[PDB]
């Protein structure tokens, strides 16, 4: 009694969680990015 | 002797089939993105018999979906438009020069 409980949010542990979810997500951009240009190139087949 | 038949030869049925090979393909590449779809295969040498006097065949996936249910494989679909393609200006050739060749002996020219 006489005190009041806080947040047991790690700062840290979110910060250092953001860094890796941004640099995996930038990393699968690209394979988003290198997708369509094997699918551009693969259209040359057809192209008699 | 001396028939149609006997002179044109099977150049006359396989164009037929080279042409429905073609439209099953361009149904897969059309039907791609559609889900649940699933990717339709043609035997030549069953169509090629029956043409020559007178049954679905699915396309096993490499790879699973991804969830659609659609199996069919854009990479595969124009490798075998392009070589249908080829093959079809082969038959063409061939039964093009059936009638030329029977009109030159006709003609002595």
């Amino acid at each position: 009694t006489g005190a009041i409980e806080g947040s047991n949010v790690n700062a840290v542990g979110e910060m250092t969680a953001l860094i890796d979810l941004q640099r995996q997500f930038e990393m699968q951009v690209k394979m988003m990015s290198t997708a369509e240009e094997m699918d551009k190139s693969s259209d040359s087949l057809l192209r008699m | 002797a001396i028939s149609f038949d006997n002179a044109l030869g099977i150049h006359q049925h396989t164009v037929g089939v080279r042409e429905r090979n073609a439209e099953v393909i361009s149904t897969n590449i059309a039907q791609a993105n559609t889900p649940g779809y699933k990717a339709r295969g043609l035997d030549f040498a069953k169509e090629l018999q029956a043409a020559t006097s007178g049954d679905k065949l699915y396309r096993l996936p490499t790879q699973p979906d991804t969830g659609d249910g659609n199996t069919v494989d854009l990479d595969l679909e124009r490798n075998l438009f392009m070589q249908n393609q080829i093959r079809h200006q082969a038959s063409l050739d061939f039964l093009g020069s059936k009638f030329k060749n029977l009109t030159k002996a006709i003609k002595g020219e």
